[PDB]
This record gives C-alpha cells, structure tokens and sequence, in this order.
C-alpha cells in the first residue's frame, strides 16, 4: 500500500495560507523523520523542512524564507505544513517523504500541486477524439480526449480505468486566458476498436471531479 | 551548508552504452551520499543509499561508488526507461541538501 | 548474589539504556544545528559508546547546549559504571583474601 | 555520614570549581596566541568538560604554555575526583559484603 | 588569522526586494560569525549572532545563514532604512577579525 497520502492539490489566492497534509501507513517508529520538499515546474528539489512525530521538534531551511509550519498527529498519524501568506512564487509541487532517521528517503508522497492564483475553479471539459470518415486506417489505430478549460493544474489521464498504458501521450497543458488546455493519445491495434471498449478517464483533483468518455467511431 | 555538484546537467548516452553520472560535494562526506531517479511527473525514488548500497525492488543495472568529495551513479546498457532526472543528497552534515540533478537522454 | 555483583549488574543494564536514550536525544538535539554531524541514528549509538567509554576519537562531536548537556550525562554514565565494576572486582578479591587467610 | 561519602561529596564540587575557574583561565591564557580556538567561555566550560572526563574529542585545545597547565590541573582534578568516586564505592561494597558475612 | 572576504562591495537593489549580503572565511570557523550594520556617521550595530541567532530590537526582516566558510547575511523586502554598510566578523580564532564590508544601494 501507498505509505504516504498526500492531497491532489490546493488552490491558494494569493496573500491567503493553506494546510497540506501526509497521511502515513506502514511501519511506524519513534526515530521517523518526515521531511517536506518543494520542486517548482522544470526546477530541482529544495529542501525546506522536517518533523519527528515522536516528540514534535521540527527543523527548517536557514537559506530560505520560512514559509512553512510543521505540526503531527500521532493518533492519526498525519504531518502537516502550514504554508501562510502565500505569493506565485509559492506556486510548486510539495512533496513529503520519510526517512528512518538514517538521512535518507527511503519513501515519498505523489507530492501537491499548489496554485497561487486569484482565478477560480473550474472542472474540464472532456471531448472525445475519433478518427474522421476518410481517415485510412493500418495495423494501429490512433485515438484521444481534448481536455480543455480547467483550473488549476494538474489532471490526471488513463485509458480502460488504467489497464490501458502502453502507447499512450499526455502532453503537457498549455495555459491561456486563466485555463488549461490538453490531449491525451492512445494508439491499439487497428482490429481491436471499436470492438473492445476504449474510453479516458480524467480526474481533476482541484474540484474533485472525476468523468470518463467512451470513444466510439463516428457516425 | 554543504553543496553537491552535478555536472554535466545531461547526459546523452546510445541504448545498452553505459553511463556515469557525477555529484561532487563542497567538503568531504564519507559515503553520506544518496541517489535518487525522478521520471517526469513521477515522484523522486531512491536508487543507491549510503554512496553503493544496493535498494531492493531496484535494477541490478544500477550502481554506485565513491568516496569523500567525488561520487558517481552507474548504469550498465541504458535502456528506454532510465530516461528521467537524477539527484544525490547528502546527510553527512545538517541540513541535508540537494544535488541540481542531471537529466538523462537516449 | 552478593551487592557488588547486583550492583555491577545494573550498572550495565542502565549503561546500555542511557547510550540508547542519549543516541536518541543527541540526534533530536543536534538537528538544527548549522554544521552538525550527530544527526543519524546508528552513528549516533557509536558516538555514544566512544563517550561512554572515554575513547572519544574524534570523529564525532555535539556542537549544541543540549547536545554537550546529552553529552556530560553519558560520559559521567560510562565513568560510573565502568567505574563501579572496578569497585566490584576490588571486592571479590578482598573477601577471597580474606578466606585464603583463614578469616 | 562515612568519609568515603563525604570525601565523594567534596570532590564533586571541587570538581565543578576546578571546571569553572579553568574555563575562565583558559580563556585569559589563550587569547593572545595567535590560532587558539580556545577564547570564549561557553566552549571553554564543554573544553574543561571533555579534559576532565578525559573524553578529548578534539574540537578544541590549548597552544599556550598556561593554557596547558591550566589544562593539566583539570585533568588531575577530574581523574582523582571520578577515581574517588571509585574508591567510595568499592568501600561502600566491602562494608556491606562483611555484614553479609556476619562480620 | 582568519580573512574575512565580504564581495561585492556593493549591492544594488530595489524597495521591498530580497538581498543576500556575502561572507567567505579563509577557513572552516563552524558558526562563529557575526554582523554588524553601520549607517552613515553611526556607530556599528549588532544584527545576527553567531552566523544565525536573532538580537532583541532587530527587525524579523533581519535573517542569517551559513556554516563553515560560506555565510549569508538576508534581508526581505528591503527598505530605505536598511541603507548602509555592512560588516561580518569571526570569533573562532585569535585575533578575531572583520570582513571588509558591503554597502546596500537602493
Ligand atoms: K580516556
Ligand atoms: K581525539
Ligand atoms: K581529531
Ligand atoms: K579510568
Ligand atoms: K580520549
């Protein structure tokens, strides 16, 4: 099972704070360190703090601005960080990871997508993508969903509730006029559609949405 | 603050070749030197610990030596899915930090 | 069993207790701290034996109020226990010689 | 209250004086030599600390003849204090041991 | 007899912007190290203590950071008032010693 749980993701305006979470599972010790990592879109990971649920102390970065504050929750099991006062340049990926108190990670959360934006939520807008009348077809078949309009990022594609991966692209969204814009691709053998089911599956964390859209041949 | 070097920032290497990658640290660290791979949109994971000790669920394609200030990662024949960044770390010293990584390209 | 054997005992089962507890508490106490090297674990546990002992290498040291504070409890721990051991074996031979003169 | 309790007593705080006065003399006898990392108070005290117990990590010492001297006056104290701990000790042992006796 | 080097000299930057003053120890001297501002006629001024530890009186907008040979003097959101020069200065080896000093332009 998924050691560490984190959120999707959490839309901030900016001058407002939020609180993320890290659910942990699996073994459990007094000597458990939960460090917090911050990684901005095409950059590295920085280091911006740690806690010890056992007793409570936390640490943080002396070569950056402290944002952050640490607290856990032993009963449930849950570390959290306070992030306040938020700015764009707070806008990043935070991911959390336990190390066994012998300085590596040994395990890290999917991370959390945080927005610092005054804009609003919006859920996407899933359109299929079938081939036109005239398009020739070979031994493999090439298919798609537009997803358009939503905000903020990110959003997660998959084919046939995930049994579907092999020969699938999920280009990167590309923003315009306060929303995101992108395409998913999944090419099968040509014989196999529309005989067996193809269908996308899109999740937007951000509104807590999740919708599917069955690609059939058009009419 | 110790601060880890990893140069080249990428690596083009042909499929099955091997490759190496660098991480050099502002002072010495022992073998206080752990690696990590990050595929895009994937989360970090942990390759090598304390500098060469191997992680179970890990490729025996995968390697690493070194000692003091210069460390390298090692991969015999690269295939396809080793593309991703890679990152070592140091816990020689508080607090720990972050190589700037070095993305790998076939 | 006579004291001095009871006694020694113990002193070794809360020696071992206090390198564990001070292994533990260097890390939580030195963490935080600029340049410290005692914030692992395991190298914790040998720091503290290689102050128990008085052997002090080098290799490791706190730099924090609270990590020397952790620091004065295990060496004065060591010296004790150590310390008391002696003071049984001193004993043991007394009385043996105590005997070998016919008291 | 025995003598060996008593005598443990003293050393014990005369211990803690030897500790505190070569702090400060070790400051005084320092600086002025250029190199000496022995200068300020707070890690002087954890200095004289690591010389009495004899720990000697070495993170700091003295390059100055005084400063030496100093240093061997805390040795002393340290090694006679803890070794009359010993002694206490082992006296408290053999009393209790011939009582065991019937003695 | 520790040599300080504080570069550059000056540091230009605008209202409310972060500033990082630099300090580079001829060697390794752990966290003994100190700053000092010193506005135009007036006498210097205490700010961080011990490359970190904050001062009474001194504004939050004060940081500090740094070990070893490396030290970092910050100021977010600098504001007119900050204008001065600035000075760091060791007390991990006799004699202690200053850094030639920077000045902050707004
Ligand atoms: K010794
Ligand atoms: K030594
Ligand atoms: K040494
Ligand atoms: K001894
Ligand atoms: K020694």
């Amino acid at each position: 099972q998924v050691q560490l749980q984190q959120p999707g993701a959490e839309l901030v305006k900016p001058g407002a704070s939020v609180k993320l979470s890290c659910k942990a599972s699996g073994y459990t010790f007094t000597s458990d360190w939960i460090h917090w990592v911050k990684q901005r879109p095409g950059h590295g990971l920085e280091w911006i703090g740690e806690i010890i649920p056992s007793y409570g102390r936390a640490n943080y970065n002396e070569k950056i601005q402290k944002k952050a504050t640490l607290t856990a929750d032993k009963s449930s099991s849950t570390a959290f960080m306070q992030l306040s006062s938020l700015t764009s340049e707070d806008s990043a990926v935070y991911y959390c990871a336990r190390e066994r108190g012998d300085g590596y990670f040994a395990v890290w959360g999917a991370g959390t997508t945080v927005t610092v934006s005054s804009a609003k939520t919006t859920p996407p807008s899933v359109y299929p993508l079938a081939p036109g009348s005239a398009a020739q077809t070979n031994s493999m078949v090439t298919l798609g969903c537009l997803v358009k309009g939503y905000f903020p990022e990110p959003v997660t594609v998959t084919w046939n509730s995930g049994s579907l991966s092999s020969g699938v692209h999920t280009f990167p969204a590309v923003l315009q006029s306060d929303l995101y814009t992108l395409s998913s691709s999944v090419t099968v053998p040509s014989s196999s559609w529309p005989s067996e089911t193809v269908t996308c599956n899109v999740a937007h964390p951000a509104s807590s949405t999740k919708v599917d859209k069955k690609i059939v041949p058009r009419d | 603050d110790i601060l880890l070097t990893q140069s080249p920032a990428i690596l083009s290497v042909s499929p099955g070749e091997r490759v190496s990658f660098s991480c050099r640290a502002s002072q010495s660290i022992g073998t206080d030197i752990h690696w990590y791979q990050q595929r895009t949109n994937g989360s970090p994971r942990l390759l090598i610990k304390y500098a060469s000790e191997s992680i179970s669920g890990i490729p025996s394609r995968f390697s690493g030596s070194g000692s003091g200030t210069d460390f390298t990662l090692s991969i015999n024949s690269v295939e396809s899915e080793d593309i991703a960044n890679y990152y070592c770390q140091q816990s020689n010293r508080w607090p720990f930090t972050f190589g700037s990584g070095t993305k790998l390209e076939i | 069993s006579a004291l001095h054997w009871r006694a020694a005992g113990a002193a070794t089962v809360l020696l071992v207790i206090v390198l564990l507890a001070g292994s533990y508490l260097a890390v939580l106490a030195e963490r935080g701290a600029p340049g410290a090297q005692l914030i692992t674990y395991p190298r914790a546990l040998w720091w503290s034996v290689i102050t128990a002992t008085t052997v002090g290498y080098g290799d490791l040291y706190p730099v924090t109020l609270w990590g020397r504070c952790v620091a004065v409890v295990v060496m004065v721990a060591g010296i004790t226990s150590f310390g008391l051991v002696t003071a049984a074996l001193a004993t043991w031979f007394v009385g043996r010689e105590q005997e070998r003169r016919g008291h």
